[PDB]
DNA sequence: TATAATGGGAGCTGTCACGGATGC
C-alpha cells in the first residue's frame, strides 16, 4: 500500500495524518478443465467485466 | 499427440464457436454460409487444396476466394472480428480430427 | 446420435540360376 497524499493537523503536542492511501488486494478465482479465461495478462476490468 | 482434457474441451468449443461466426458472418454480409465456410476452409488449409464443390452455387478458385476474402477484411472491427472466429475454429477443427485419428484405428480393427 | 472408449497382425520356412542395377 502507497501513500499518494498526505495531509497533516497539528494539535497540541501531537500531529494527526489524513493520508490519501491507494492500494490493491487479491482474489483468488479457481478455473476449471470446462472453463475458459476471456482476459489476457496484466489487462484491467472494471466492475462487472467477464474474467473467465 | 493425444488431447488433455482441457485441450479436447478448448478445441471442440473453438470450433462450436467458428461455426457460430460463419452463421454471423452470413448475417452481417449476406453471402451463403456455405460458400463462407469454404473460403474461411481454404485460407486455413491453403492454396494447396482450392477444388469445386457440389452444393456451392458458384465454382472455388483462387480468384473468387480473394474476392470474397477481400470483401470480407472490409468489414468493421466488430464483424471482420467473426473472420478471425471462424479461421480458429476451422484450424480447431482440423486439429481435433488428426488428434482422434487413433481412436479410429482401435474402432474399424474390430471389423 | 451423447458414460468412455485413442497405433494391426500376419509372417511360413527344402528351388536354381542368369543378368543387370545398386552399395564399400
Amino acid at each position: 500500500v502507497r501513500a499518494a497524499q498526505v495531509e497533516a493537523e497539528e494539535e497540541g503536542e501531537t500531529v494527526y495524518l489524513t493520508l490519501f492511501l491507494e492500494w490493491t488486494e487479491p482474489k483468488d478465482y479457481r478455473v476449471q478443465p470446462h472453463m475458459n479465461v476471456v482476459v489476457p495478462e496484466g489487462a484491467r476490468v472494471e466492475a462487472g467485466d467477464k474474467i473467465v | 499427440p493425444l488431447l488433455t482434457l482441457e485441450e479436447e474441451v478448448e478445441l471442440a468449443r473453438k470450433v462450436e464457436e467458428g461455426m457460430e461466426a460463419i452463421k454471423k458472418l452470413s448475417e452481417i454480409t449476406g453471402l451463403d454460409p456455405d460458400l463462407i465456410r469454404e473460403v474461411v476452409r481454404a485460407k486455413i488449409l491453403g492454396s494447396a487444396r482450392v477444388r469445386h464443390i457440389p452444393g456451392l452455387k458458384e465454382t472455388l478458385d483462387p480468384k473468387t476466394v480473394e474476392e470474397i476474402d477481400q470483401k470480407l477484411k472490409s468489414l468493421p472491427k466488430e464483424h471482420k472480428r467473426y473472420l478471425h472466429i471462424a479461421r480458429e475454429g476451422e484450424a480447431a477443427r482440423q486439429h481435433l480430427i488428426e488428434a482422434n485419428l487413433r481412436l479410429v484405428v482401435s474402432i474399424a480393427k474390430k471389423y
